[PDB]
RNA sequence: UACCCGCAGAAGAAGCACCGGCUAACUCCGUGCCAGCAGCCGCGGUAAUACGGAGGGUGCAAGCGUUAAUCGGAAUUACUG
């Protein structure tokens, strides 16, 4: 039960959230 | 004379670790009882069991008998070291420097010996490298993985051969079956089983942003002919397909676990191999779950923006990279080994 | 149900003077008076709408040495009673048997006062009283017992007392050690600093 | 028994929650989308006032937090409205 191992959600491909770029915008910030 | 003054205590630190790795004192405390029990003649009245405890005797007295003779031997190598220093004559020096090496030798193999545990260490193994879910990205990891643990197969002097192969549509491998060939293959590569986690930003991706891809590398050990099990006819299914008619596809229903090969020309060598295959695997998961009774799967962390990279389970921290990746990976391998996972 | 910790640092919290300390020597010289406590001391923060009111709050119950649940109490009953809510709790606040024994000057500081009342030396017409939040009424003549009236401290207290401004709404006797509580005090009376309107509103959200 | 008088000596007697915003209280260290937090918005992918520890602070105090449950805020069934 390897590929379904591979397969669980805890290894789907992450992808980082920009912070200058396209997702740049935040509405409210870590701190105010 | 430089080089045998650094050998002598270099010797000794190494025998000490050996020492610290074993954790002697145990090991000579079980000797102690099991020798008082021997001692014992009621012991000898019930055979099986007799013969049981003197087995446990020798190796313990022997690990430690070993020891010993490190502890000594060294001792013996600088007394005479002292006593050339102190007569300047050429041949208790020669002789000094001499008797060093053999000590060293047997240590080496005491090592390697408490090193390789299992029984199938020595036998040759299938890596199995399946990319992840991602896409893309994913595929183009598995790749590099294979291209460096291939690069590593050459460094150590071992035959690889690619037993299956399947390709990603843009870039990449979806999946990849090696057969790695030579001595002692299977006792290093074990350790290198479970998912390996890269994260790098993605030149697939058409913006910079940074992505983090998995692969899971598989190995197991070549046991064909040895071994008594055997699968049965109505559990196995056979299946053919096209190569990229050649390629057999072999499965297994109780365990649900597959197989396949494609680099034979014809049906009936493809269809052999892959029972082979099958067979290892199955031995080796049979293995396991013996290991689980008398007893997350991520191993290594290969991170090539911050450019470092880190074994989880050893703790073991490089930042060359490109070095680790060319198949420098030696280092990890070994650090596992000693930890003993 | 007493703060027994650093007094001053209390004072430093607040901005002010809470008279915390005896008044021999200059708060400043035993503080840094000015500059608030901890590491982040230095660093003045705007302070929010309900912040300041809570501030204000801490300050006249720190003052008169009062915990919350009967800080609450008190309020609740000045609202009960009539008249102005901010000026009857104040009222209240100095009717407290400790605090009337400060003002007199029988104890250096509020504390001092209440741990004198505690240790049975306070006559409250007559009749020994221990508790420090016993309101004194009007017309309650209120005396330190004989047995505590040769205590070295006592006499320092009043000395301190007669450094200090005295107030129109009690009359002590120095050489008796015993003063009339003559009538509750009017809101002139008391320190204007304190805006016991913030405290009100604090209690009505 | 309450109460009172005498005896000795600071002696026998302080914790719990919180400190990104709402919400009173901020810094350093470790980890690095992990481990974990979370009432909502959210935080964490190697300079985290949001995780864990420390120092510092804030709020309550012989209690302090959590959970449950009710009204309130909800003019969010509005008779008032
Ligand atoms: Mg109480
Ligand atoms: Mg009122
Ligand atoms: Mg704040
Ligand atoms: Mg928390
Ligand atoms: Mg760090
Ligand atoms: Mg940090
Ligand atoms: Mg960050
Ligand atoms: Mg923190
Ligand atoms: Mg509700
Ligand atoms: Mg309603």
């Amino acid at each position: 039960a390897i590929e379904t191992l591979l397969h669980d959600p805890l290894f789907r491909q992450r992808v980082e959230k920009n912070k200058k770029g396209k997702g740049s915008y935040m509405r409210k910030g870590k701190h105010g | 004379i430089n080089p045998v003054n650094n050998r002598i205590q270099d010797l000794t630190e190494r025998s000490d670790v050996l020492r610290g790795y074993l954790d002697y004192d145990a090991k000579k405390e079980r000797l102690e009882e099991v020798n008082a029990e021997l001692e014992q003649p009621d012991v000898w009245n019930e055979p099986e069991r007799a013969q049981a405890l003197g087995k446990e005797r020798s190796s313990l007295e022997a690990v430690v008998d070993t020891l010993d003779q490190m502890k000594q031997g060294l001792e013996d190598v600088s007394g005479l070291l002292e006593l050339a220093v102190e007569a300047d004559d050429e041949e208790t020096f020669n002789e000094a420097v001499a008797e060093l090496d053999a000590l060293e030798e047997k240590l080496a193999q005491l090592e390697f010996r408490r090193m390789f545990s299992g029984e199938y260490d020595s036998a040759d193994c299938y890596l199995d490298i399946q990319a992840g879910s991602g896409g893309t990205e994913a595929q183009d990891w598995a790749s590099m993985l294979e291209r460096m643990y291939l690069r590593w197969a050459e460094s150590r002097g071992f035959k690889t051969e690619i037993i299956e192969e399947s390709e990603g549509e843009v870039a990449g491998i979806k999946s990849v079956t090696i057969k790695i060939s030579g001595d002692y293959a299977y006792g290093w590569l074990r350790t290198e089983t479970g998912v390996h986690r890269l994260v790098r930003k993605s030149p697939f991706d058409s913006g910079g942003r940074r992505h983090t891809s998995f692969s899971s590398a598989f190995v197991y050990p070549e046991v064909d002919d040895d071994i008594d099990i055997e699968i049965n006819p109505a559990d196995l299914r056979i299946d053919v397909y096209r190569t990229s008619e050649s390629a057999v596809r072999i499965t297994h229903i109780p365990t649900g676990i597959v197989t396949q090969c494609q680099n034979d020309r014809s049906q009936h060598k493809n269809k052999d191999q892959a029972m082979k295959q099958m067979k290892a695997k199955l031995y080796e998961l049979e293995m396991q779950k013996k290991n689980a009774e008398k007893q997350g799967s991520q191993i290594r962390s290969y991170v090539l923006d911050d450019s470092r990279i880190k074994d989880l389970r050893t703790g073991v921290e490089t930042r060359n990279t490109q070095a680790v990746l060319d198949g420098s990976l030696d280092q990890f391998i070994e650090a596992s080994l000693k930890a003993g996972l | 149900a007493r703060y027994l910790g650093p007094k001053l640092k209390l004072s430093r919290r607040e901005g002010t003077d809470l008279f915390l300390k005896s008044g021999v020597r200059a708060i400043d010289t035993k503080c840094k008076i000015e500059q608030a406590p901890g590491q982040h001391g230095a660093r003045k923060p705007r302070l929010s709408d309900y912040g300041v009111q809570l501030r204000e709050k801490q300050k006249v119950r720190r003052i008169y040495g009062v915990l919350e649940r009967q800080f609450r109490n008190y309020y609740k009953e000045a609202a009960r009673l009539k008249g102005n809510t901010g000026e009857n709790l104040l009222a209240l606040l100095e009717g407290r048997l400790d605090n009337v024994v400060y003002r007199m000057g029988f104890g250096a500081t509020r504390a001092e006062a209440r741990q004198l009342v505690s240790h049975k030396a306070i006559m409250v017409n007559g009749r020994v009283v221990n508790i420090a939040s016993y309101q004194v009424s009007p017309n309650d003549v209120v005396s330190i017992r004989e047995k505590a009236k040769k205590q070295s401290r006592v006499k320092a207290a009043l000395e301190l007392a007669e450094q200090r401004e005295k107030p129109t709404w009690l009359e002590v006797d120095a050489g008796k050690m015993e003063g009339t509580f003559k009538r509750k005090p009017e809101r002139s009376d008391l320190s204007a600093d304190i805006n016991e309107h913030l405290i009100v509103e604090l209690y009505s959200k």
